[PDB]
């Protein structure tokens, strides 16, 4: 015998007259008040998914419709209500406004501006909640995303269309990492966007304004999150940030997106399931956390153009458009056998895993081979770097299991001592300073003149001033050809004997 | 026409009242008219008072309670048979590719009884695939059920890639392939394979890929397996591959707190054992037709001990176990052939060479597991003259278990190789007896039969 | 048991009673339902999982001396909860908050035999002054005291009955 | 005017009664005559009815149910400014020192949102604590949080005395300690110690020890931050000190489970990371000001994968290990230089001379750390000729490290310094590029600048 | 433990009894082999404690021996 959130004052306008119904189905009244989920009573024409207004300017979302109640979830300071205030239902299901007037703002959850610059200049609404284009509707992803760094675009490349996660330990460079490929796309027009979920509001500031320096902040649009706003705008904002990603999608263009935190989305959506009395299971998760994560992520795709034609009435006419996710995820101690992370490696495409005893031995960025994979693979690089790297990533693989096995001497040196000398030297190559972004060129005449011989004797370390002078002395006389291989991307015997002519000319003439 | 409605709406789950005299039953599908679209409900329980639990083969946002639902007095229904080969389907049969309508002549209801005990069917005619750990370790036979087990990204489906393109394109019989909330973009690079090879005219595709609310998750197991079951009663002989099982689980594990039972042992649903074998046992062979099956089977955290895996074992008869630990190697396929196991490996199926060949790879890889401790705290130098020997046995075996692939070709540019059961029984053999001690390890890591090793040892 | 859920259903009878007047009505038509809901028959329709609006109607034709506002829409609300089986207690909460209003209290008091109304009215004076209420004594002849008094206020009680000095007597040895 | 009645009490739980249009918000404070004490309760929950349900902030017994309930229109409001400077609070702001009465100008209630965006400082800047150690290998940002991770006898209390001192000296700040959930004693002994070293009139101490019901120990840390902000405001750099947030995470643990929420990943309560941030977002630099934190921190079963220390790392800029092997050294103060960690020593955030310097210091001591069990099992005249210089350096470069404090001169009478950054990245690039290796290592000991470490050495 | 318990040797008196006769001097006889499945070899799991505290006794099949080729293991 329990009562039901049926009272004194409410039973007594039923007693006044049971039809009630003669009021308004437009509003109802708040009934309790806790740990941010609201109890409304009323709201007969209310729809799952719907914005509720509350007094002041804030919104709640109905997640349930029971026998008689409304549970809704507050986007925003809660402990202003109180019981009785009355409350109105827009008949809007939860949206976000959206268009190209949004590059270069920072924005809340709900797209209110954060920045001082005053209102957006959105081209509409689009719902926060949308299903994926269906298997039919995509193409394949074959169009490569260049970032800043040469171990990864030649171990883990990352293509149009793709998703990459990037999984590592506290303090490994995944927002470095992130944001230096942000830095990158500026000045090759796929646009970018970073969603801040639960970070704290001093790092947010300073990556804001670190993108500001580099000119790339007019590219990018920033949702912000921080670790002190409720959790209902934490879970939600990723969804936020890819209803934006998804609108130039649907245009026809590129985009990028970071999700800068999916494991505090997935804290966010446990704590609001668990206020809700729902059962949890593994970790205490909820069952659904799966579901949270897949409809979030399976939205950043790649469309074949007779889905834009038929999106955009028939003016955009023949383009392909894409939104590429790159989800950033915190692991405890370094495990992936952990229930989340191994639910996103599950949904992503590849994975970049940053290893922390890299990240302290002075490897950086700390990009694990052998645990790290592209699922898309060669399809989305450059044929010259296709072809030059090959298959590296699996050699490291061996070689790191390799010296960690054979501890004791390097015996058996039948070419140990040139496998092992070339995967130092290699290792000691892929090693790069972050805001420090080499185009493909630079990448791929440095990684040609590594991978086939030419400098495993050489393990003279002073590599640093080595690749500094050569991609200098490349720039000022001997390479007009830098311009043209960073538009091509094409490998010809002609051009590696361009190629090579200035690997030699350079390597005999310049002691590193 | 529409004679009920909704009272309530939580999530994926619909509360429908109806007058008691004309409540529907308790799997008939209902309709809804949500917004502009039309959604199907799928009734799960019956409630007290008229009213009834169903679940929402669709988006659940934007409905009101109060709406009128409109009651179809017949359970969901599938197309089925030849008019369903080269074509993909909906969770409720609809077609989703973007030519027109389904010309099937029969429609069939998706919950139906598994075959009698005197119905089935047993085949010892065991079945040869390109693989040399798989047949070695785990053989399979036609008309037997294998399963691939592993956590996140160890090779589950790169495996069921290699299945198909090994056994299903060289083979008659029509095939169904159903995506159980798996990626989206692998079913459409799926689809443009099938499409540029010609071979889509013999293969019925189903998707209710990882973007689909619960309902289609659910369901989608049963009518793929529809599909094949209709293959099967016309007298021939199917494929039937099932891209994630552990899915169809999950998205009951997804509605089951909803539909008000308490929880279980780790959350799962209190019929986790009944939902799996309702769907699990009408997969299988009769006298009149045979289903060979290959599911792939997710392990969550890694954990086979989790109920669903743990639950799942039973079922099958070939399991090959993926493991983290060799993939972190590089040594793919990452069998483990300590786990994997086949209901056919005895040496009245297999004949004795190859049961002996089998045995003596799995006594010396567990001979180097239980080394591996002492190896780790002493080192190798310890190790008796006799030890060390099967230590660099057992290393040149899991080096020469692995195999490149047609379908791994553009993550390593090594051309895949197909390698007939034969020949590697006779490197496998050659290995154990010593033959080869004087190679080193690096000549056996991706090759095809032991004569390509032979060659690699030359190059170095 | 159910007090706590007939205490809201009581409060508002009550409140909407001295709304329009009608409180002694109420009471009566309280009293009415409460012995409709105690009889066999009924007792055996109000467990069964009819649909709450039916069981409401079921419930309505078998008391048509009711008020459009009292039975045709308390009844009917309290159907939809599943509560029809409170009316006996949402009864003694609403009399109990009348009493509470009408400054009044049920004084019950206990003797081996009658008092003499001289005994009595005096008890009424003093228990009045005690309180702060009407009061409205009852008696009981209950022989067990033997002689004295039982006073009981509420949960307040005074007890002068023999038997209970006796029986304290023999805690004291 | 009381307008509210108790309608239940459950340990420290109360639940009061009001009309229905007089309902309090969330985190007002109602107050009661529990006998001839008044008690206070604290808003927590609004429930249905005009009921609310409130946490005590004292000792629940004797409470009667139907007591009169007054509704104050605010949250808790504490006493704040100057005229807290050298007393003693609880939670409620009330002195519990006994030099009277706190004749305080304005009151701030303890609940507020952190800055927003567009208020805080666009630029970051460091903190000259004046510890050569500190200032060296873990720098503060002005604004950051510092977690303590000692034990029990290395002088932490010491190392906060003189932070202290140092930021109303040299800087021209205040500093509030808030000593939430820790022993009574060592509050008493800590507030002696602080009065004996004219320390006392710098800081505004606030008090929840372990006897305190749970909302006392839950609220403490929130007196003491809108102390520190009221501090912020007048255009001040404060510090506030939380001697430990651990105890925060377990009272809010315990008055989670006291309202009958549903426990979370290890039984920490579900809105354990929300918690934390709403804390910790608070300390922040400002476009007016600054508060820096030091925050003593514990780890359960020193795992550092624990929920509670996860989700307090996240939050912490620098963190200081302290020793007991530096302290038996005879070393002040004793805090580990190679554990020390702070996200400051970014060679863009404190130039690339500070960030090598450090880099270089922590390179020699770690050789030294191995050159010293060599040493221990085989003897000095092992080590090669060059080993034998850097345990000659290393012996000095760990010695430069200890400092005198002007709080510690009552243990070694040495009128204590203090010391600016760029002197000791001076002294230390000194002594580690082979300079002043003409004097004894006994002349860097538990000495200023290194040009009063030559001096000495004149004098020795 | 009331179904396992039910297996049992019976002496010639009860099944003299039983039958009413048309028996004499047979002793009856049901002998159950009960089978369980472990989770990773774990002893401490409920069911597998219930019935291990119910019979007379335990095979332990083990999959390191299993595996290294002691069969029956
Ligand atoms: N390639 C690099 N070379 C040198 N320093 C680097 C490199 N990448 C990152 N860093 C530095 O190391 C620190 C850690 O990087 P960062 O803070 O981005 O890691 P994170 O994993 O994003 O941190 P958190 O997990 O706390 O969000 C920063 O000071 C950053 O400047
Ligand atoms: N034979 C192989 N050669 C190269 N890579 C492989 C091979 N088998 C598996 N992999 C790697 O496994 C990764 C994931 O494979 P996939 O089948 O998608 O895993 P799962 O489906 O089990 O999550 C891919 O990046 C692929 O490169
Ligand atoms: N800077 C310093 N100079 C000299 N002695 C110190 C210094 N810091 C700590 N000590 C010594 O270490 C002792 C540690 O005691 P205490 O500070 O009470 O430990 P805790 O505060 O951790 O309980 C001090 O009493 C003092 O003798
Ligand atoms: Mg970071
Ligand atoms: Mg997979």
């Amino acid at each position: 015998q329990l009562n039901s959130t049926e009272i004194s004052e409410l039973i007594k306008q039923r007693i006044a007259q049971f039809n009630v119904v003669s009021e308004a189905h437009n509003e109802g009244t708040i009934v309790s008040v806790s740990d941010g989920v609201i109890r409304i009573h009323g709201l007969a024409d209310a729809m799952q998914g719907e914005m509720i207004s509350l007094p002041g300017n804030r919104y709640a979302i109905a997640l349930n419709l029971e026998r008689d109640s409304v549970g809704a979830v507050v986007m925003g300071p809660y402990a202003d209500l109180a019981e009785g205030m009355k409350v109105k239902a827009t008949g809007r299901i939860l949206e976000v406004p959206v268009g190209r007037g949004l590059l270069g703002r920072v924005v809340n959850t709900l797209g209110a501006p954060i920045d001082g610059k005053g209102p957006l200049d959105h081209d509409g609404f689009s719902a926060v909640e949308a299903i994926a284009p269906g298997v039919i509707e995509r193409q394949s992803v074959d169009q490569p995303v260049q970032t800043g760094y040469k171990a990864v675009d030649s171990m883990i490349p990352i293509g149009r269309g793709q998703r990459e996660l990037i999984i590592g330990d506290r303090q490994t460079g995944k927002t470095a990492l992130a944001i230096d490929a942000i830095i990158n796309q500026r000045d090759s027009g796929i646009k970018a966007i970073y969603v801040a979920i639960g970070q704290k509001a001093s790092t947010i500031s300073n990556v804001v304004r670190k993108l500001e320096e580099h000119g790339a902040l007019a590219n990018t649009i920033v949702v912000v999150a921080t670790a002190s706003e409720s959790a209902a705008l934490q879970y939600l904002a990723p969804y936020a940030g890819a209803a934006m990603g998804e609108y130039f999608r649907d245009r026809g263009e590129d985009a990028l997106i970071i999700y800068d935190d999916l494991s505090k989305q997935a804290v966010a959506y446990r704590q609001i399931s668990l206020l809700l009395r729902r059962p949890p299971g593994r970790e205490a998760f909820p069952g659904d956390v799966f579901y949270l994560h897949s409809r979030l992520l399976e939205r950043a795709a790649r469309v074949n153009a007779e889905y834009v034609e038929a999106f955009t009435k028939g003016e955009v006419k023949g383009k392909t458009g894409s939104l590429t996710a790159l989800p950033i995820i915190e692991t405890q101690a370094g495990d992936v056998s952990a229930f989340v992370p191994t639910n996103v490696i599950s949904i992503t495409d590849g994975q970049i895993f940053l290893e922390t005893n890299l990240f302290n031995a002075g490897i950086r960025p700390a990009v694990n081979p052998g645990i790290s994979v592209s699922r898309v693979g060669g399809a989305a690089q450059t044929k010259i770097m296709k072809k030059l790297s090959g298959g590296i990533r699996t050699a490291l693989a061996q070689y790191r299991e390799l010296a960690a096995f054979s501890q004791f001497a390097s015996d058996l040196d039948d070419a140990t001592r040139k496998q092992l000398d070339h995967g130092q030297k290699v290792t000691e190559l892929l090693k790069q300073k972050q805001y420090a972004p080499m185009s493909v060129a630079q990448q791929s005449l440095v990684l040609f003149a590594a991978e086939r011989g030419y400098l495993a004797d050489v393990e003279l370390s002073k590599i640093g001033s080595f690749e500094a002078a050569l991609l200098a002395y490349v720039d000022r006389d001997h390479a007009p050809l830098m311009q043209e291989i960073n538009q091509t991307g094409g490998y010809n015997d002609e051009i590696e004997g361009k190629l090579k002519g200035i690997l030699d000319s350079f390597k005999a003439t310049q002691s590193w | 026409m529409a004679t009920g409605k909704i009272v309530q709406v939580i999530g994926a789950v619909v509360d429908v009242e109806f007058p008691q005299d004309a409540v529907p039953r308790v799997y008939d599908a209902l309709e809804v008219q949500n917004g502009n679209e039309r959604l199907v409900l799928e009734v799960q329980q019956q409630l007290g008072g008229g009213i009834v639990r169903t679940i929402a083969m669709g988006s659940s946002d934007g409905l009101r309670r109060g709406l009128d639902v409109k009651d179809l007095e017949h359970p969901i229904e599938v197309p089925v048979g030849k008019a369903t080969l080269g074509r993909i389907m909906n969770v409720l049969g609809e077609p989703v590719d973007m030519k027109g309508e389904i010309g099937e002549e029969e429609r069939w209801a998706i919950h139906r009884a598994a075959p009698s005990y005197e119905e089935l069917s047993n085949s010892q005619e065991l079945l040869e695939t390109g693989i040399k750990v798989i047949d070695l370790m785990a053989p399979f036979a036609k008309g037997g059920k294998v399963g691939l087990f592993g956590g996140a990204g160890v090779g589950k489906t790169v495996n069921m890639m290699e299945l198909i393109r090994n056994i299903a394109i060289e083979h008659s019989g029509y095939s169904v392939f159903a995506g159980v909330g798996e990626r989206t973009r692998e079913g459409n690079d799926f689809y443009h394979e099938m499409t540029d090879s010609n071979v889509i005219d013999k293969v019925s595709l189903v998707y209710g890929q990882m973007n689909e609310p619960p309902g289609n998750r659910l369901r989608v197991a049963l009518t793929g397996l529809t599909m094949a079951e209709k293959f099967r009663d016309e007298g021939r002989d199917v494929l039937l591959f099932v891209d994630n099982i552990y899915r169809y689980t999950l998205a009951g594990t997804e509605v089951s707190a909803l539909l008000g039972r308490m929880p279980s042992a780790v959350g799962y649903q209190p019929t986790l054992a009944e939902e799996m074998g309702v769907l699990q046992e009408r997969i299988t062979s009769t006298k009149t037709g045979s289903i060979t099956s290959v599911q792939a089977v997710y392990v969550p955290a890694d954990d086979l001990t989790d109920p669903s895996p743990a639950t799942t074992f039973a079922h099958l008869d070939a399991t090959v176990v993926l493991s983290r630990q060799i993939a972190s190697l590089g040594i793919y396929p990452a069998v483990d052939p300590l786990d994997s196991t086949s209901r056919q490996l005895d040496p009245l199926v297999v004949g004795q060479e190859h049961y002996d060949t089998a045995r003596g790879v799995q006594s010396i890889l567990q001979r180097y597991q239980e080394l591996k401790d002492i190896i780790a705290i002493l080192g190798m130098d310890e190790l008796s003259e006799e030890d060390k020997l099967v230590v660099a046995r057992a290393r040149k075996i899991q080096r020469f278990l692995s195999q490149p692939f047609f379908v791994a070709e553009v993550f390593t540019g090594s051309p895949g190789k197909y390698v007939s059961l034969k020949d590697t029984i006779r490197g496998f053999k050659g290995i154990m007896e010593g033959e080869y001690d004087h190679l080193p390890e690096q000549a056996f890591y991706m090759v095809g039969s032991i004569e390509e090793a032979v060659e690699k040892a030359k190059k170095l | 048991e159910f007090i706590t859920v007939a205490r809201p259903y009581a409060k508002a009878a009550f409140d909407f009673a001295v709304e329009h007047q009608s409180v002694e009505r109420w009471q009566d038509m309280l009293a009415f339902a409460a012995e409709v809901t105690k009889n066999e028959q009924m007792a055996e329709l109000l467990s069964g999982a009819l649909a709450p609006e039916t069981l409401a109607e079921s419930f309505i034709a078998v008391a048509g001396e009711q008020l459009d506002e009292n039975g045709q829409n308390l009844i009917r609300v309290m159907a939809e909860n599943g509560r029809l089986n409170a009316l006996p207690d949402v009864l003694e909460q609403f009399i109990h908050l009348r009493a509470v209003s009408e400054a009044t209290a049920e004084v019950d008091v206990i003797s081996a035999a009658a008092l003499s109304e001289q005994q009595l009215a005096k008890i009424s004076a003093a228990m009045e002054k005690r309180l702060s209420r009407k009061v409205k004594l009852n008696a009981k002849i209950d022989k067990s005291v033997m002689a004295g008094v039982i006073i009981r206020a509420g949960d307040m009680v005074i007890d002068g009955s023999v038997r209970g000095r006796l029986e304290r007597l023999a805690d004291v040895l």
